[PDB]
RNA sequence: AAAAUUUUAGGAAUAGUUAAUAAUAAUUUAUAAUUUUGAUUAGAUUGUUUUGUUAAUGCUAUUAGAUGGGUGUGGAAAAAUAAAAAAAA
């Protein structure tokens, strides 16, 4: 449950890639 | 020439498992313990003279 | 041909001349010393020098202008010789650091080195063509030429130092608000192609800063010039020394914002980025030391094993520091102050304004005191009539009837500080003026020497100036010096003239000369 | 506005025991983007690391050839001298058991000083070779390079190419033709037109003698013809001549 | 050596020298 | 995994735990398979790696996370350059049995890295400690190979910037000098230390013979970082400290049957 | 120059490396060598005539001394305070 914390939102949305066209 | 000293007796024997007395014998010069342990420990901080 | 030069303030430590006691000669002058300052005001400088406390006990009611007007020039006293010692003086480190004690001790320390040198090598002052001190050098030499006897000159260091602390008293922000720091525009990359216009605009900086912080409390200013180009020791509030530390930094002059615009919104962006920090709650001195040894016995949490044994600090007992302790080189929480010492900006253990606008009231009260301490005019003329002496301020000869010499001791009188900013509110007063020109009046050289020797307690020391004329008009070729830890050495050979000059240290370096 | 750098969290932790545990984690600084500090000696600059011999088999073995070759004025006489005294140096210091686990990588790293270190050069001599050869040997159309210079240089490069590694491993990322000896054909007959381009090239001395025996064994080990290292006038007059011929005729 | 340093390696969206917080601009 | 162990913060507390108290190898592995699979590494990552491979004195690994900065294009600050050069001057050399402990660095060149480390610090905007230029002395004159042209020069810049000279990297100039045979630049290092006061060089003055005149496997040792033989030190001071010259020896800190405590005594 | 006996509660890799050649090879040739029949590092302990206990196949002890070279003296390095060794009448 741990994983359901804003923490691992922030560190999903830092590890986001970016997709260039 | 001061030669007059006696042999120091620096080494001192300590008590062991079946009371052999150990001596501890002092360092060769020719080693680079002493010349490691006479530096600092900490250059930044501890003063170099 | 040689010269002889004292020490500063800042060189002092505890068991200075302890080692050199065994001779009867030194024995004898430190003993009528310890006699004069029991009879005095009855303080252990034995004691002090020996060991270094927290804490001394001191007669009652010493430390007044009542005592400073009573004792005027050795009083016989004897008045108080038993009495016993009510108050006390303390301090956070030892009680040597102390300005009205580090004073006495350290002109005591100079004179038994002298008489130790004139005792083993029969060495000869009167063979140096200069002689010349720092703020308390100079009283110093005055008693190595004899104007002024050893006892006389603790009395008038114990009385100055006395001045000072009580001008810092009167000061309204405590001991802690006082900082002194020594400055390096050569090393601090401020255009270091014209080393002159490097120390330009460091003084356009400490102008720009007192401008700016002139609204507030806040006050910064030069005290000495000692390094014509690597050295620049200023003082001031924590506030406006933070913004100048701020502006002697290349990292701070192009990474903040610049880094190819004028020198003059450096000094604004400087201040909003401390006034910033100062919000964001940064300390206000990072610079106290790394840490102390760790040892704990509770066992209660850190286990049998480590109780009674120091916490190792790295696997190499901090041979080589981690993150933490090099927040100095990467600009970390505490690196990012200010205050922060990075290789120009050298703090100094002293905390007091040594010489700025604060002790213009402690050279009013100082003057009367060396009037009546200076001897007769007839052996001062016997010192006058043609070693010369060499003066802090204008950084030249001290020439009694030169009519150069009186036009440029009144310009330094009348020059204001670089970083000095004064108004309706600061306290000044032209009575050294007036005494001076009462001794140009030519009535004796008394006046002229007493206004003279209390002029410097405010007044910066044109250092740089007194080596220039030292070696370039008088021709010194050896300057030598005397100086318990031979920091004055080092401001000698720094600096490139080429004409090459030795340096010695009297008592330390014996064996060499 | 100025940038100012991401603060570290203080955390302290008191332990049910009593232990307090401080921490100063930067977790601001492990997101966003990295504040970039530009340098005060106008723009940012880094050091190089393209001339640190590392035990990768990826590139090639930094030396000295790199730097000197990396975008320089090929027509300085000096700078030529320079590169071929260099590739000389590299040819003398350059003049094996098949291991399952170093199949899929190359030799370990505490074996790269046994096993790796012959191949790192002899690749190193080959790649260097393949762009220096027409510099060092230029191509028949005053020489930038001497006569007797070049023939030492020839001599070294087929001294290396002869002690080139003979055992091909699996681990071998390269082509095996790379493993083989060069040839050198081409160098053989241009340093034979410098050597006939002027004269009193070989003498009755030691060295001359040797210096003649090597360019036979080139001449015979490369299928260059001897004749091509004697003015045309000495072979006038004559159909064909052999390379036994030419040695028997003007050997000192 | 650039293979080998770039393997299993990818730009992120805030890694990047050039980005800015928030990554989309308009216009405890 | 488990996001307790994937949570980025809780990756740089434990690599800087390791850091701490293990090996170069454990930081380097771990910090090299957290930058393959995710982990973002930054700026903090990196000189908490540099500080272990500093520890540890080694140059390839140095090398190695230095072009992986530059490949990750990381603005590093002075705490970077500071590790580097003290690496390079911490890096093993020995002539142990006709053999040297590092044959890698020849090849390595750290002198050269060294210096253009002090060179890019001092450039940036950071400040430039005595240490640095100590170590990339001691980079530039080792028994290994001759370079003291170089360090002449490093050596005069280092006198008119009123540098503090380190006992260290004196002694191995004047090794490096007398093996090259310049005993006048022998002379003026000997002058220069005696002057300053090195504890080593306290005594040892001498005067001026070239007065007259203008200007114009061998040794046998064995150099490792302080990390090496830092506990053996601790425990000799621990045991006696009042006999500095003892020889710390089995039996005088655990009794028969029983360990030591250090693994790997005298190496 | 050999051969045999060789310790650890929870056990995995080791290395200027094997053989042939020679008064070779920092750069020869070869499908090399060590190890789960327990190797290599690490810890412990001065190795195969010594005790203690018991009726006894057992169990439990023992000592002092061989710790790299680097002008290599000497027959032999064991060569940097240490006797119960009479050493050219």
């Amino acid at each position: 449950a741990v994983a359901n914390l804003p923490f691992a939102k922030m560190i999903r949305v830092g590890m986001l890639p970016e997709l260039k066209s | 020439a001061p030669h007059v000293l006696e042999k120091p007796k620096r080494v001192d024997c300590l008590r062991i498992h079946r009371n052999r007395p150990l001596l501890l014998h002092p360092m060769k010069d020719n080693n680079k313990l002493l010349e490691l342990s006479k530096l600092p420990a900490r250059p930044e901080f501890d003063s170099w003279t | 041909q040689r010269a002889l030069v004292f020490s500063g303030q800042g060189a002092h430590r505890r068991g200075m001349a302890t080692e050199y006691l065994r001779i009867p000669a030194v024995a004898c002058l430190w003993e009528r010393m310890k006699g004069s300052m029991e009879q005095k005001y009855g303080i252990s400088l034995q004691d002090i020098i020996t060991e270094n406390p927290t804490r001394l006990y001191v007669y009652n009611d010493a430390y007044d202008v009542a005592a400073i007007c009573e004792r005027s020039c050795q009083d016989g006293g004897s008045v108080v010789e038993s009495t016993p010692k009510q108050k006390l003086i303390s301090h956070p480190q030892g009680v040597l650091s102390l300005t009205s004690l580090t004073q006495p001790c350290m002109l005591a320390a100079h004179m038994v080195s002298l008489e130790y040198l004139k005792e083993t090598r029969g060495y000869s002052v009167e063979s140096s063509e200069v002689i010349a001190g720092h703020s308390l050098g100079e009283f110093s030499a005055l008693c190595a030429l004899g104007v002024l006897s050893p006892e006389v000159a603790i009395d008038l260091v114990y009385r100055r130092g006395a001045l000072m602390e009580d001008a810092v008293k009167h000061s309204s922000q405590s001991n802690e608000g006082h900082l002194m720091f020594a400055c390096n525009p050569q090393r601090a990359k401020l255009c270091v192609e014209d080393p002159d216009l490097a120390v330009d605009q460091l003084h356009i900086f400490v102008e720009l800063i007192a401008r700016n912080l002139s609204t507030t409390a806040s006050f910064i200013e030069v005290v000495n010039y000692n390094i014509s180009y690597e050295q620049y020791v200023v003082v001031g509030d924590p506030i406006a020394l933070s913004a100048l530390g701020k502006c002697l930094d290349p990292q701070f002059r192009a990474t903040s914002c610049g880094s190819s615009a004028t020198l003059d919104n450096i000094v604004r962006t400087a201040v909003s980025s401390v006034l910033q920090d100062k919000q964001e709650g940064i300390t206000m001195n990072p610079n106290t030391g790394p840490a102390p040894d760790f040892v704990t016995s509770c066992a209660r949490k850190y286990g049998i094993r480590s109780t009674f044994r120091r916490f190792l600090r790295g696997p190499d007992d901090g041979y080589t520091p981690s993150l933490e302790e090099l927040t100095h080189l990467t600009l970390q929480e505490d690196g990012r102050s200010g205050l922060k010492k990075k290789s120009w900006f050298i703090p100094l253990p002293l905390s007091i304004p040594f010489h700025s606008s604060m002790l213009r009231r402690a050279m009013d009260l100082f003057l009367p005191v060396v009037r009546d301490a200076l001897p007769d005019e007839e052996t001062m003329r016997s010192f006058f009539c043609i070693p010369v002496w060499l003066t802090n301020l204008t950084g030249t000869a001290f020439r009694p009837f030169d009519v150069d010499f009186q036009r440029d001791a009144l310009d330094a009188m009348q020059s204001m500080n670089v970083g000095e900013i004064r108004h309706n509110g600061r306290y000044h007063t032209n009575l050294v003026e007036l005494a001076f020109k009462n001794g140009m009046d030519t009535s004796s050289v008394r006046d002229m020497c007493a206004a003279v020797l209390a002029a410097q307690l405010a007044h910066p020391v044109q250092w740089i100036d007194v080596m220039d004329s030292a070696v370039f008009q008088h021709g010194v070729r050896e300057a030598h010096e005397i100086s318990p830890v031979r920091t004055v050495a080092d401001m000698f050979k720094r600096t490139v003239f080429a004409l090459d000059i030795v340096t010695r240290c009297l008592p330390s370096e014996e064996r060499f000369l | 506005v100025p940038r100012r750098i991401p603060g570290t969290t203080k955390v302290t932790y008191t332990n049910k025991k009593g232990r307090t545990f401080s921490f100063s984690v930067p977790v601001s600084e492990l997101t966003h983007p990295q504040v970039t500090l530009e340098s005060a000696a106008g723009t940012w600059r880094e050091m190089d690391t393209s001339f640190c011999e590392l035990g990768d088999i990826e590139d090639d073995m930094p030396s000295p050839v790199d730097e000197c070759l990396r975008g320089g004025s090929s027509l300085d006489k000096r700078l030529i001298q320079e590169v071929r005294e260099r590739f000389v140096s590299f040819c003398r210091e350059y003049v094996s058991t098949i291991l399952s686990t170093e199949l899929n990588a190359g030799p370990d790293y505490e074996h790269y000083d046994r096993r790796l270190r012959r191949k790192r050069h002899w690749l190193a001599i080959r790649h260097r070779f393949e762009d220096v050869r027409y510099v060092i040997w230029p191509d028949v159309v005053n020489p930038s390079l001497t006569a007797g210079e070049m023939l030492e240089a020839l001599l070294w490069l087929d001294a290396a190419s002869t002690f080139c590694v003979r055992k091909v491993h699996p681990s071998d990322l390269g082509d095996k033709s790379e493993f083989l000896p060069l040839d050198l054909q081409r160098e053989v007959e241009v340093v034979a037109c410098h050597a006939r381009r002027d004269l009193d090239f070989f003498d009755p001395s030691a060295t001359s003698l040797e210096q003649f025996t090597a360019c036979a064994a080139l001449c015979v080990n490369h299928r260059v013809p001897f004749s091509l290292f004697f003015p045309a006038q000495d072979v006038c007059g004559d159909a064909s001549v052999s390379t036994g011929q030419c040695i028997v005729a003007n050997a000192p | 050596s650039t293979a080998r340093l770039r393997l299993l390696t990818y730009p992120m969206a805030l890694a990047q020298p050039h980005a800015t917080v928030p990554l989309i601009q308009p216009t405890t | 995994t488990d996001p307790v162990r994937r949570d980025p913060t809780e990756f740089l507390r434990v690599l800087r735990r390791m850091s701490r108290t293990t090996s170069w190898q454990k930081t380097m592995l771990f910090a090299s398979k957290g930058r393959m699979v995710g982990y973002r590494l930054t700026r903090e990552h990196y000189n908490t790696v540099l500080f272990s491979q500093s520890l540890w004195g080694r140059a390839l690994e140095i090398v190695r996370v230095v072009r992986a900065m530059q490949e990750d294009k990381v603005q590093p600050n002075g705490a970077t350059y500071y590790y580097i050069v003290n690496g390079m001057g911490n890096a093993d050399h020995g002539w142990n049995y006709d053999f040297r402990i590092n044959r890698r660095l020849e090849k390595i060149q750290h002198w050269r890295v060294a210096l253009e480390a002090l060179e890019a610090c001092e450039a940036n905007g950071f400040d430039s400690t005595d240490t640095m230029h100590n170590s990339a002395l001691i980079t530039l004159v080792i028994p290994g190979f001759n370079r003291w042209q170089q360090a002449s020069l490093l050596l005069q810049r280092m006198l008119r910037e009123d540098r503090r000279m380190h006992p260290t990297m004196v002694k191995f100039y004047h090794d490096c000098l007398v093996r090259n045979n310049r005993p006048r630049e022998a002379s003026s290092l000997m002058r220069l230390a005696a002057e300053r006061g090195v504890h080593g060089y306290e005594d040892k003055w001498e005067a001026d013979v070239y007065k007259g005149r203008p200007l114009d496997t061998e040794i046998n040792s064995v150099f490792r970082p302080r990390v090496y033989r830092q506990l053996w030190y601790k425990w000799q001071h621990i045991a006696n400290r009042y006999r500095p010259t003892a020889a710390l020896k089995r039996r005088q800190l655990a009794p028969r049957d029983s360990p030591t405590g250090i693994p790997g005594f005298y190496r």
